[PDB]
């Protein structure tokens, strides 16, 4: 009766459990039909059971057994292009025993090690696997296995004359995996999108909240950023599926290309599904598994992006739970623990420095998706106080027909700042000063717009319509960009930079048209303004060649005056 | 001018929408707590 | 094995077992009553009781009277010859024709067969509607959902979605089933009448749930007629279409027992398990393990009080592939179908279009022709505040583009449309805008296609 | 003596004593734990039982788990020695550096020392802020908090006054008490690192609380912090401000555990005993018996929701000497420090400014700039609704002056104003008005200082 | 249905009524059920829903109304009497809002039932403009049927 | 309560061959306002053809619940076996409702919209159901209850 | 009445002053009492029922507090004291709403008591206008008088 019980009561989906006398807090446990749940109630005289699936699969006097987890993953080659579920298992095992892997020795017998070390290389999928001692294990390596292949359960090296290491290691995904220290936001997530590096970056290693209602485009940006983002891994938690969403990512993504190299997107992926007959105990976790497996990631050194589709259906599987163990409801009946345990999340986000030197990061984009608009409680309210950046799609902006559909007005990052010297020593000198004249430009045209809609535009000045017209070129030329196009699918930062000087160069030259008496009609129909609207289809600097272009064909305008 | 109280009225209905019935989902939620404990 | 009722809340009831408990699920049933009445065991409360859900009303239950342990929940009669038979939400006959005779026994909650594949929808489903081919293609493996309003005519585009759609030359056959949920008695003689007059009932099967059959078999329905589709896809390989109308009603019917099963209430009144039963059912479509067959769902979302952020219609927009959305605004000033241009959108549209699908210029056409529409629609706004003589050149054209895409593209006079039909109308009214405007058309394709 | 766990349910477990009960608020240490586990005594039950709060988590409890009474509550390990330090919640070390060396073992909730004199919060605080020192001067003994919300730069000014502020001669020593909760370990990272680099630290006990640090630990950091500035200022003579940020998060983990503590809710899901625990923390506040020191406070209260009417920024206004209001709405304008110039107070304000504290035109420029920016700001709707040109030239100049008293009153290009500064910017923006038009500034100033 | 009545009796008066009603048309009779008001009998049943302690939702009204409101109103048809024979129950209700608002409980629940809408109209009463139903707010779902 | 006092001071049935009585009941009124109602019956002689029941702020709940039904049931009274024409004048049903409201929570109930009884309307149609021609058609029960709007 | 006092004492707090008021009366003299506020002694008060199990109501208020209330407020006024002699309490009361809702407990009760009502208008006060009295929403009856 310490490692297992037998089934009082079932009913009302809480399975009460006589025995258990060594289970811990919130450990799963199994059920004799096969079934998981978690411990929620330890009392004096019974263990309440929050029951993973359907209760009446479990009866009275059924056997249940102590997993001895809060739960835990497998971590090592067999990783990559593999799809689990919220407790990491084919969509059970979850690293291949029979696959053999190359295994590449990067120690010698006589070398010290501590928690972090890599003693080996896996080719297991290019990317290049690095062996790693298990966090808490240190010594002497006093053997090590030659180059060859191996299965995973095989023995590759041995420490202070055993502890016994092999290639994969378990870590409990309610854990945090150590780390030496946490950087400062520094380097850029370059994401190829235009509005988002220039006008709301994104740290590597920052957390970027991505909110708005149902059908805004929220996954969609996620999707393009695993696409095309600078991050050699990708954790993807496609949580709140239904009705199909499961089967629309089940045989589709494992045909979705990686366009860094023409091979399958998947390759460098690791999906975590949430569907709705799962229990609310699994897509619960299904953040700190996936977490987990990022920050795995990240010690090889490798830049890893965690995208949670979404957090809103994890509170409400989390207020299930909590209702079910008779916790207090507060509002919107959600359980007072909520915020710290999601605030607690987003913590473990962050560029580090990382066991045994060598630099690695977890960016985490999460969706937020409130009961209905509302935009309050769970999601949206309390993940906009933790994450660092917001990128608000506009279902408005969206009817308009402008991509991305990305409020410009709306959105914000904290990290704009923290980021700009990246940009200015890697990419352009003028990157902040850029952004934030375009921000203004678009900040004075959602002004002029407001008055507009009173008086209407009929006593604009020639000054005000220019403003709206280089406005409505920033909106169409560079906030939207096409998903869909094998060109401006993916925003390269060379060519982010160039665009905006192109359009920043028009403004400069519009302005200075204007207080020369030039006739806005004139710049309006300004040739080189059809060339700058294509622009983000142009796969070569041609771009930048527009400036001239620009500035000569103004000077067509000095000359008929 | 009748433009203000045209569109601009849509304004105030969207405004009172959001919550006599919101401010309803609630004086009524809290009843709830320990109208079912 | 025999209990005895030890307590009686409106639907709730509880019941004590002195010899084997019944397991969660299983239909029980009370003894000495006019009519059947069955219980669904919900829990076990400890002490050899079960707490029930009843399927009909308890009025005239004492405690004590007797009930007996049917040993099994409640299932689908799965055959080919589903086809051409019209049921109620159960599956029993409303056509006067004998009961269906099985060739397997399906449980309906979407654990049998494990049917779906890992891959993504594809391929064409003409629905006969310009609207929908041409502009926000239906593809087969999709959900994409009819969004609307009450008093809009949603039920009619579903029936005749019903009645037209084919996958044009594919080597697999193609069948329809048609849910019905809380619809009134003259609904309910309407759609038989119609599926019977045009011969649409020969590769359909229907399920029609009336407003006063009990609330469980509304329940039921949509469990039925996706179990029926599932299996005439995966066990039969046929691609199917499923047409479940209305979602909203299916909700309210959930919602009404949400109470009596003792939940604290979520936003709106609703139940706080609302996304998860949803997603019990948006799950359930795609294409099918051996690629032969798949199923494709076409749900109907009202607006309750027109209000689309309403929990309801809000959860079910991450379920679609397609979404269609019915505005009364725009059914006010006559334009028929009542689509709203700048709010249907295809999440899965790209995978449906181009060269070897429809044609090659189909994405930016309907790029083109979405701009050109919501710019049109706000210019109605501009001219009611500036007047329309003071209005530009320019913005006349985009004006007067939104009429014409309302007067021509979204009204059709019932008509098959085929997609080469419904791009030369696009391409016909895009000429009323000047082709320097056309800043989502490639060069390659005006010269081609204007 | 010990117990032994009888009952556990989340944070919240109960523990029954066969011999000498522990009086509410002990600590109680659980037996058999990898990692501290406290459990703090908040009820007797009857029967020997008592109902306690856990300070981490409570997986892996058992019932029949042994519980120790340490014989006392949680404390602070008081010494002139805590400045320069960085620790938790709970008063461990963060720096690395070893556990503090006790001159005396101070109980935390206020009822340690009875510092407190009955005497009126007095003379200047300067915070190096203009918008503080001049226009709503922080006094020594006050409660001044700011109000913010969700997305602006509260932290960033609560970390600037706890560089800058000082006491101008003043005979007393002046400390800095800083205290965060639920912060990322981001923003940890940040604060240690802004302290250590300026020097700031030599002068200040900081106390940071992390988001996933037990709740109960986030529940005990502000009284360890305000222990701590109780005994520098009491019974060492210091001017000592106290730093509070987040009061809301606060909140949060106090409400999260009032749940689990079988209470009935209140207004917005918040403790029924919201108020009353919240005045345990904005008493303890004053001049300190002897005067010679004192205890100020700055407590950060963000709107949730940005709504000012919430319980817990609403319940918090009371507590305050003065307020600094900040509003999402003008920081979206572009104006920062992002301050409602007509929703910022100050209790006290009169106590500390006029001749021979800052300057005798002091209170008259402070109205006459509160009213024109009022006005100009309620212009701003009258500009909307009849146009820019309808506007009588003497409204133009009131709508003219509230451009100029955000952008050069307001901004600041950080910058450190005396009061005598800030009073030069605040006549030299007045100068836009007519004269006449000085309504709450007497001639006399008006002949000496415009 | 007096105001001195239970809500009780008031919410049972519909079903009563209709039972009359089917009574009748079962002769092969053409009748006509003319309900003053559903507004009332729902203020009655919100009545006996509170005193039973059922949750209140929006304005207070039970969540149970709406599917009970539409079994009342799908009893109504022109039916194949038992024994052949044609007859018909006409349901005409009463709407009565709170307060022009026309939102719940009677209005809203039930224009979504009704197949037709007379909408009496103030103004055009007030132009004596008789009968006052006004031409642009009525409908019939019955027009082609 | 002026208009309410103006109105009791002067009604009658003008020629009616029925005698006319007023019936003037006032509830949780202050003890300032209860001896002006007093005084004004008295001096202007409006009292020999009225009853006057006055409940007082701090007279007991139960008494101001009773208030309106002691007025009812003399008016019936006088109406139905005197042959009287009967105006009754109930002032303030807003406070009389404030009482009930009162009892309400201590009763046990849930609560309706805005704090108050889910009975409301069921006990208030108790008092207006009470009004109307009595059998005969020599007298009648007339109602000029006061209903001032909390909070406007 | 600090927050470390017991809600009982902070109950008690407005009956010792009103009774010390009404002695000082009994002199002969005028006096003013001043109530910081009920809105505090009324959540002192839920505090108490709630710890006792008494049935929560609005805002989980008991229900007995609106009698309390008004008991309280009942004992203000001027008198001919005992052997003559002409004396009074004038009752001036703080309402302090949870944040700006202005219901309950505090405001709403209070209002309907009281015969006077000065309503501090932030609005009015960050305009400097002072005293910050709105005399557009602050009433009083006794101008007659
Ligand atoms: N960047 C985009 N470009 C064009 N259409 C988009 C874009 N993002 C979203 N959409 C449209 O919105 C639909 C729903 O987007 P999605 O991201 O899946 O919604 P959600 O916010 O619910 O995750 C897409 O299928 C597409 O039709």
């Amino acid at each position: 009766m310490i490692q297992g019980v037998i089934q009082k009561i079932a009913g009302p989906a809480v399975i009460a459990k006589g025995m258990l006398g060594a289970r811990m807090y919130d450990i799963c446990k199994v059920g004799e039909e096969g079934l998981v749940g978690e411990i929620i109630r330890l009392d004096g005289d019974t263990a309440f059971v929050q029951v993973y699936e359907d209760t009446s699969g479990l009866k009275v006097g059924e056997p249940v057994v102590s997993t001895g987890l809060p739960l835990a993953v497998e971590l090592g080659p067999g990783m990559l292009n593999g799809i689990y579920d919220g407790i990491q298992r084919p969509l059970v095992h979850a690293l291949d025993r029979e696959k053999k892997w190359a295994w590449t020795p990067m120690v010698k017998p006589g070398d010290e090690v501590r928690g972090g070390m890599v003693l080996g290389t896996v080719p297991e999928f290019g990317f290049t696997h690095k062996i790693l001692v298990p966090p808490d294990v240190r010594g002497r390596v006093k053997e090590v296995k030659p180059a060859g292949e191996y299965t995973v359960e095989e023995p590759v090296v041995v420490l202070e004359d055993g502890t016994e290491l092999k290639m994969y290691h378990t870590w409990p995904v309610r854990r945090a995996r150590p780390v030496q220290r946490k950087l400062d936001p520094n380097t850029p997530f370059l994401t190829g999108m235009r509005i988002l590096d220039v006008l709301f970056p994104v740290a590597m290693g920052g957390t970027a909240a991505i909110p708005g209602p149902f059908g805004s485009g929220k996954t969609v940006t996620q999707q393009s950023l695993a696409k095309w983002s600078n991050a050699d891994v990708v954790v993807y938690v496609g949580c709140g599926e239904r009705g199909n969403e499961m089967t629309d990512v089940l045989v589709e993504f494992p045909e979705l290309t990686d366009p860094k190299t023409g091979g399958p997107l998947m390759h460098r992926t690791v999906l975590i599904a949430n569907t709705s007959n799962m229990p609310v105990a699994a897509r619960e976790a299904s953040i700190y598994v996936g977490v987990t497996i990022a920050e795995y990631f990240r010690d090889q050194g490798f830049s890893v992006a965690l995208m949670a589709d979404s957090t809103s259906r994890w509170a409400e599987a989390l207020r299930e739970i909590s209702s079910r163990l008779e916790e207090m409801p507060a509002e919107e009946g959600y359980p007072p623990y909520l915020a710290a345990r999601l605030a607690a999340f987003y913590e473990r986000a962050g560029k580090v420095i990382t066991l045994g030197g060598e630099e690695g990061a977890v960016t985490i984009v999460g969706a937020v998706s409130p009961p209905g608009g509302d935009m309050s409680e769970p999601v949206t309210q309390s993940t906009l106080r933790i994450v660092g950046a917001f990128w608000r799609l506009d279902a408005s902006l969206a009817f308009r027909r402008h991509f991305p559909a990305i409020n410009w007005n709306g959105s914000y990052s904290l990290f704009t700042s923290a980021l700009d010297p990246w940009y200015r020593e890697n990419v352009a000198e003028d990157y902040p000063e850029l952004r934030d004249a375009i921000s203004e430009l678009l900040q004075r045209e959602a002004g002029l717009q407001e008055i507009v809609q009173l008086v209407g535009p009929d006593a604009l000045q020639d000054a005000e319509r220019l403003v709206i017209e280089v406005g409505r070129i920033i909106r169409e030329d560079f906030l939207q960009q096409n998903a869909y196009h094998e060109v401006d699918a993916y925003c390269s930062m060379k060519k982010a930079y160039g665009i905006m000087k192109m359009i920043l160069a028009f403004y400069k030259e519009a302005e200075a048209a204007i207080k020369r008496g030039v006739s806005i009609d004139e710049i309006l129909q300004l040739p080189v303004l059809e060339r700058i609207g294509r622009a983000r289809y142009v796969s070569e600097e041609e771009f930048p060649a527009y400036f001239e272009e620009a500035m000569k064909e103004i000077q067509g305008a000095f000359k008929a005056l | 001018i009748p433009g203000i109280r045209a569109q601009i009225r849509f304004i105030q209905q969207v405004l009172e929408q959001r919550e006599r019935e919101d401010t309803f989902r609630l004086k009524r939620i809290k009843g709830k707590i320990e109208a079912r404990e | 094995e025999y209990t005895g009722i030890t307590y009686i809340s409106g639907p709730l009831l509880f019941v004590e077992n002195a010899k084997d408990l019944a397991y969660g699920a299983i239909v029980d049933i009370k003894d000495g009553t006019g009519r059947v009445r069955g219980g669904q065991v919900i829990e076990v409360s400890e002490e050899y009781a079960v707490i029930q859900v009843f399927e009909e009303t308890t009025g005239l239950d004492l405690a004590t009277t007797s009930v007996s342990l049917v040993e099994d929940v409640a299932r689908l009669g799965v055959s080919k010859e589903m086809l051409g038979r019209r049921f109620n939400g159960i599956g029993k006959p409303i056509d006067g024709l004998p009961p269906i005779t099985p060739e397997k026994r399906l449980p309906i909650t979407g654990l049998p067969l494990n049917p779906v594949a890992r891959r993504k929808p594809e391929q064409f489903i003409q629905t006969g509607i310009s609207t929908i081919d041409v502009m926000n293609t239906l593809v087969r493996g999709q959900k994409l959902p009819i969004f609307s309003g009450s008093g809009l005519p949603a039920n009619e585009i579903a029936a005749q979605i019903a009645r037209q759609a084919t996958v044009r030359p594919k080597e697999e056959p193609f069948a329809v089933v048609f849910a019905a949920m809380g619809i009134t008695q003259r609904e309910l003689s309407y759609f038989i009448q119609e599926f019977e007059r045009t011969g649409a009932l020969s590769r359909s099967v229907l399920f029609l749930n009336k407003a006063d059959d009990p609330t469980i078999e509304r329940i039921l329905t949509p469990r039925m007629a996706l179990t029926v589709a599932e299996y005439l896809a995966f066990e039969h390989d046929y691609h199917v279409l499923v047409i479940l109308t209305d979602m909203t009603n299916y909700c309210e019917a959930l919602r009404e027992i949400g109470a009596a099963r003792e939940e604290i209430p979520g936003r709106r009144g609703y139940p706080g398990y609302m996304y998860t039963d949803l997603a019990t059912i948006y799950e359930r479509a795609g294409v099918v393990e051996g690629k032969k067959g798949s199923v494709t769902q076409i749900p109907i979302l009202s607006m309750p009080d027109d209000d689309r952020t309403h929990p309801i219609p809000d959860l079910t927009g991450y379920i679609t592939e397609g979404q269609i959305q019915l505005s009364r605004e725009l059914h006010r000033k006559g334009i028929y179908p009542p689509i709203d241009p700048l709010p249907s959108l295809s999440r899965l549209m790209n995978n449906g279009v181009g060269k070897g699908k429809t044609r090659e210029d189909h994405k930016q056409v309907s790029d083109q022709l979405y701009s050109a529409y919501a710019n049109g629609v706000d210019i109605r706004k501009l001219v009611a505040i500036i007047g329309e003589d003071a209005l530009t050149e320019n913005d006349r054209r985009y004006l007067q583009f939104a009429d014409a895409f309302e007067r021509f593209f979204i009204n059709q006079g019932q008509q098959n449309r085929s997609i080469e039909e419904s791009l030369q109308i696009a391409w016909a009214l895009l000429s009323m805008l000047p082709q320097g405007e056309l800043k989502r058309i490639s060069k390659d394709h005006i010269g081609k296609y204007y």
